[PDB]
């Protein structure tokens, strides 16, 4: 049974400017099988109304999904992406690197 | 335009 | 100038949790345009791009009917594959299929595709001749024999040379303002000191469409392939894509490094340096 752990990237749709509305993205890719849990966190609390793309996969058969929500960044607010998958012993939390 | 539904595996 | 249409089917069993889920999504190039999900309250093929919305009820009825039939056929197929591999009823498994056609700038068929995988491993594929199959193992040889008896390859050839290319060309015309528009990347180079000894140069490409791009770092004009960190090209969510390439350079040697960007939307390939 092939199992592949997800790659995770957390980033904004547009270059981030405090007080300007944007989209926060968490892109998970390269994983197998397709069942995956993904939440966007704002200072550690799960954001509601997060949407995701429809399940598709790459030429090597690994799946990818984009999770996203409208947001307005500040200098205080911390954002992250919480990922759970059968390959993961505990959920992985990847913080939004505002420093690029 | 989908391919028509074909034979099972 | 060339284009592709692809459909991606995913069927996944989940014993104890209902019947296997069937998902199907369609793309032209890097643009999704339809979806189907058998877990929906009222499953239907649904639009995901503005240029497909103009198709009439007969279109959406056909695609929905095919996908509802496929939900049942892929459930039967998952049962069959479980038998071919002597697998218990207790485990979950995945059947994936991707198929479609490629056309050139003149709209002529370049190549057709139909490939399948079971639990992430290649299982069976239609050969480029659209007339024969390549089976990965003795289980897929059983599928091959069924499909030969059903004259499946003949039907694929007809679809791939015919309706697949005809409808792809129709989609390319109805969505020409986006599907036939290449958006170049907005680029820049950032500099991130690591120590007194070295720093990271990162070359960014943002907002480009389609996803195909080449980002390379050279040092004194020599490609630094082994030393370059590439991230996976990622979707921005507005149809465009993002990518960066990073290299670690000795402090004070930064001007020996050039980032090179190739993309269909660009008039000429780009050569970039860190501009302090
Ligand atoms: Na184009």
């Amino acid at each position: 049974m092939i199992q592949r752990t997800p790659k995770i990237q957390v980033y904004s749709r547009h270059p981030a400017e405090n007080g300007k509305s944007n989209f926060l993205n968490c892109y998970v890719s390269g994983f197998h099988p397709s069942d995956i849990e993904v939440d966007l966190l704002k200072n550690g609390e799960r954001i509601e109304k997060v949407e995701h793309s429809d399940l598709s996969f790459s030429k090597d058969w690994s799946f990818y999904l984009l999770y996203y929500t409208e947001f307005t960044p500040t200098e205080k607010d911390e954002y992250a992406c919480r990922v759970n998958h059968v390959t993961l012993s505990q959920p992985k939390i990847v913080k939004w690197d505002r420093d690029m | 335009h989908l391919a028509s539904s074909g034979h099972s595996y | 100038g060339s284009h592709s249409m692809r459909y991606f089917y995913t069927a996944m069993s989940r014993p104890g949790r209902g019947e296997p889920r069937f998902i199907a999504v369609g793309y032209v190039d890097d643009t999704q345009f339809v979806r189907f999900d058998s877990d929906a309250a009222s499953p239907r093929m649904a639009p995901r791009a503005p240029w497909i919305e103009q198709e009439g009820p007969e279109y959406w009825d056909r695609e929905t009917q095919i996908s509802k039939t496929n939900t049942q056929t892929y459930r039967e197929s998952l049962r069959n594959l479980r038998g071919y591999y002597n697998q218990s009823e207790a485990g979950s498994h995945t059947l994936q299929r991707m198929y479609g056609c490629d056309v050139g700038p003149d709209g002529r068929l370049l190549r057709g595709h139909d490939q399948s995988a079971y639990d992430g491993k290649d299982y069976i594929a239609l050969n480029e001749d659209l007339s024969s199959w390549t089976a990965a193992d003795t289980a897929a040889q059983i599928t091959q024999r069924k499909w030969e008896a059903a004259r499946e390859a003949e039907q694929w050839r007809a679809y791939l040379e015919g309706l697949c290319v005809e409808w792809l060309r129709r989609y390319l015309e109805n969505g020409k303002e986006t599907l036939q528009r290449a958006d170049p990347p907005k680029t820049h180079v950032t500099h991130h000191p690591i120590s007194d000894h070295e720093a990271t140069l990162r070359c960014w490409a943002l907002g480009f469409y389609p996803a195909e791009i080449t980002l390379t770092w050279q040092r004194d004009g020599e490609d630094q392939t082994q030393d370059t960190e590439l991230v996976e090209t990622r979707p921005a969510g507005d149809r465009t894509f993002q990518k960066w390439a990073a290299v670690v350079v000795p402090s004070g040697e930064e001007q020996r490094y050039t980032c090179h960007v190739q993309h269909e939307g660009l008039p000429k390939p780009l050569t970039l340096r860190w501009e302090p």
